């Protein structure tokens, strides 16, 4: 079952169809090479234990529940809305009580009655698509797979493959 | 053959419109969800090789 | 008294740029091709030699 | 006052009324649709066509065209360097397709 | 410009297996 | 198309209205 306490899987980035461009083992870290002493077995793999533990906690707090590593499209509720709020325009003119003045021979280039109009306005409809880059970090905390490739295929992460498509369940790269 | 320029002058044409119609439009297109976007007809990286 | 002869064949295309799409059908069914999103099916880097 | 005084004259005719699909009896509109492909009626009746009267009016009224000005530059042998700082006034929107 | 504007603004309905509807009803 | 005559829209600019202040 358990084969080590393994290095996390770092997800890549992409210009977003809703994929995270697969993931791959972290190889910008030690903790699985050689040369030190045998008294560092609980001084260097206690480190690696600690890193993984911080990851499980970190992922659980900051990540929405999902049935898939890469959903390929987040719902409109779960993209995180950063769209603007309402605003007000003070309209500069009467055009229904300072136009009978120009018909009355007045040329123009606030002296008539104190009618001033305020107009409200809103902002866009919800969008569904790939996740933002600020919210990529919180949705893709590195994953620790603790029993690598154990059990039947069909519970293996195939979403760590940067060629896989989960809405056709095939890997096609045209190579 | 030689070419001279005397007078390089800039012209602009404005659609006359109400200053309430005009000012409504300004507020609409000062939102970043109403950002204008444009793209080249031939959008390409152009590379010449001998 | 006609003489023996061989056929010469050619074409001329002027004002055209040859075009090879990047689609699986070679047909445009949308501006953003279906193999332009096959590197978001994937998302890797490859070398191109022509 | 002015509006009921002059306007029933014009919608007696059809230069200010409603379109023919709305002032013809519904049976005649139904027949004209049914028979359209071999015996047109869509010619014997005028539709009014009325310009919007408000919220497009010039109002104060200011220029339709501008030209922007001569002063000095930094000299170059084979290129001509021109700068403008544009004119400004109040409440108009420029389209850059209409600049040359 | 020089004015024309007249009835029949869209398609005249006829269930296109055939080329009719009715004269109305009475 | 075979048209030589614009439409009018038959409605002025902006449906949406603001309160007097």
């Amino acid at each position: 079952m358990s084969k080590e306490i393994p290095t996390p899987y770092m997800w890549s980035y992409q210009p977003q169809m809703g994929l995270a461009a697969g993931a791959a083992q972290d190889y910008s870290t030690r903790m699985n090479w050689l040369s030190a002493g045998p008294a560092m077995i609980s001084r260097v793999n206690d480190i690696r234990a600690h890193r993984n533990q911080i990851l499980l906690e970190q992922s659980a707090l900051t990540a929405t529940p999902r049935n898939h590593l890469n959903p390929r499209n987040w719902p409109a509720a779960l993209v995180y809305q950063e769209i603007p709020q309402p605003t007000t325009v003070l309209l500069p003119r009467d055009a229904q009580a300072e136009v009978q003045l120009t018909n009355s021979g007045v040329q123009l280039a606030f002296t008539p009655r104190q009618a001033v109009l305020t107009l409200e306005s809103s902002s866009s409809q919800p969008r569904s698509g790939g996740i933002g880059t600020l919210q990529f970090v919180e949705e893709f905390t590195p994953s620790v797979y603790f029993n690598p490739f154990s059990g039947s295929p069909g519970h293996y992460p195939d979403e760590f493959i940067p060629n896989f498509d989960a809405i056709s369940e095939s890997v096609d790269g045209y190579d | 053959a030689s070419i001279s320029f005397t007078s390089i002058n800039l012209y602009a044409t404005f659609f006359p419109m109400a200053h309430n119609t005009a000012s409504t439009l300004e507020a609409m297109l000062r939102n970043d969800t109403n950002d204008q976007s444009f793209n080249d007809y031939l959008s390409a990286a152009n590379m010449l090789y001998p | 008294s006609a003489v023996t002869s061989v056929t010469q064949k050619k074409f001329l295309c002027d004002r055209v740029m040859w075009r090879i799409p990047f689609s699986s059908n070679f047909m445009s069914m949308g501006a953003l091709t279906d193999l332009g999103q096959n590197m978001l099916y994937a998302n890797s880097a490859h070398a191109l030699d022509m | 006052m002015a509006t009921p005084s002059m306007l029933p004259q014009w919608a007696y005719m059809h230069i200010a009324g409603q379109d023919a699909s709305e002032y013809l009896s519904p049976g005649l509109v139904q027949f004209a649709r049914a028979t359209d492909t071999y015996f047109s009626l869509g010619n014997k009746f005028r539709n009014p066509t009325v310009a919007p009267t408000h919220d497009v009016t010039t109002d104060r009224s200011q220029r339709l065209t501008l030209r922007f000005v001569p002063v000095d530059r930094e000299d170059n042998t084979y290129s001509y360097k021109v700068r403008y700082t544009l004119a400004v006034g109040d409440n108009r929107v420029l389209d850059m397709a209409s600049t040359y | 410009d020089i004015n024309f504007s007249s009835l029949a603004p869209r398609h005249g309905t006829r269930p296109f297996m055939g080329t009719w509807s009715d004269i109305g009803t009475s």
